[PDB]
């Protein structure tokens, strides 16, 4: 269901880390962050409305981070600091039912992804 | 809907508000204030070190115009009768330091400073006010900004009635304790695909109807708290997460 959209938006996250941080730690963070997305979007996906939960299940990395990127990131062994590091400044990532997207900087452009 | 104050009406109104809060904990608040005149002086830790010196070397060098309070409770209602509040402070455009531009859109907004130079209320009075009438402290208020940084920085110039801590830390151990929930409108819009821009424009894409003087405190406040409560249905599941926003200001 909601399975397609999030390895679009983590398989985007994921292409900066590789070869910049271990290979495993890397591919632990991306399924670990799978698995909170999965846990915390159920009740909160309508493929009815897509734009419902937007917000809720919106995705930030910069000066404040997402606290699942944190989770996925103490539970792979990142520092924080390297993810954020390694991945574009004030990044935001929309996983919506049907639509995943994203923006690079706080007045960037927003690109999709994948749609339908 | 909006009642203007002034020195004359403050202990009436904030009698008022001292009950009306008690059912309509749900207060959104905007500011007034002469611009941003100074520039920060000395070495900074980090960006946010630097917006924050920033905004203290301004806080502490100008007096608050105007404040908008509206309240609300949990569900978005309104208190039967008058739900916003505008006070009007002291200010003297002989004596008191301001940024030309700031006073000018000011002017055009609808300020009539002459009565504010005349009959404005007197922060430290307020100051008092606030305390001792539970709208500012560990209660159990929510308070709903936009683009608030300055806004809460000069509230807590007023309630400590002394410059800014010097650290960045302390004046949010402190912005804790004297507002402990807030929720900064413009910052829950970074989530929001969406929308962007200042208040009048989220009012437009939120599709809000605006009520008075579209440029001042109390009209702002309005917008804010219903930008707030549709916000919290539409893009959020009916409830904010703290973690990620509670007593983050946009900006700092």
């Amino acid at each position: 269901h909601m399975q397609l959209e999030i390895q679009v938006a983590l398989n985007f996250i994921i292409s900066y880390l590789y070869n910049k941080l271990p290979r495993r730690r890397v591919n632990i963070f991306g399924e670990e962050l799978e698995r909170l997305l999965k846990k915390k979007y159920e009740g909160h996906w309508y493929p009815e409305k897509p734009y419902k939960g937007s917000g809720f299940r919106c995705i930030h990395i910069g000066e404040k981070v997402d606290p699942v990127i944190e989770q996925a990131s103490k539970e792979s062994g990142l520092d924080i600091d390297d993810v954020r590091g390694n991945l574009p400044q004030d990044l935001s990532v929309w996983i919506d039912p049907f639509e995943v997207s994203y923006q690079i900087g706080e007045k960037g452009p927003v690109k999709v992804l994948y749609v339908d | 809907r909006i009642c203007e104050v002034w020195a004359c009406n403050l202990d009436e109104e904030m009698k008022k508000i001292r009950q009306v809060i008690r059912k309509y904990n749900y207060v959104a608040m905007d500011t007034e204030f002469p611009g941003v005149v100074a520039r920060p002086i000395g070495e900074f830790r980090s960006n946010a070190d630097y917006q924050y010196q920033l905004l203290r070397c301004n806080v502490d060098l100008l007096k608050i115009i105007q404040l908008g309070l509206t309240f609300m409770n949990e569900q978005g209602e309104y208190p039967p009768g008058t739900s916003t509040w505008q006070f009007n402070f002291k200010f003297n455009l002989t004596e008191d330091m301001y940024a030309q531009d700031s006073i000018e859109l000011l002017t055009t907004s609808g300020i009539q400073f002459k009565k504010h130079e005349e009959e404005g209320i007197e922060t430290q009075y307020f100051a008092e006010l606030l305390m001792t009438s539970g709208v500012v402290l560990c209660e159990g208020v929510k308070w709903l900004s936009f683009h608030s940084g300055y806004d809460f920085g000069y509230l807590i110039k007023i309630l400590t009635n002394s410059n800014l801590p010097e650290e960045e830390l302390d004046f949010f151990e402190i912005l804790r304790l004297f507002f402990p929930v807030i929720y900064d409108v413009k910052y829950l819009m970074k989530s929001c695909k969406n929308l962007k821009g200042g208040l009048q424009e989220v009012a437009e894409q939120l599709e809000l109807e605006r009520i008075g003087p579209q440029h001042q405190a109390g009209s702002d406040s309005l917008l804010t708290g219903m930008a707030f409560f549709k916000m919290r249905e539409m893009f959020f599941e009916d409830h904010i997460d703290d973690a990620k926003y509670c007593g983050h200001l946009y900006g700092l």
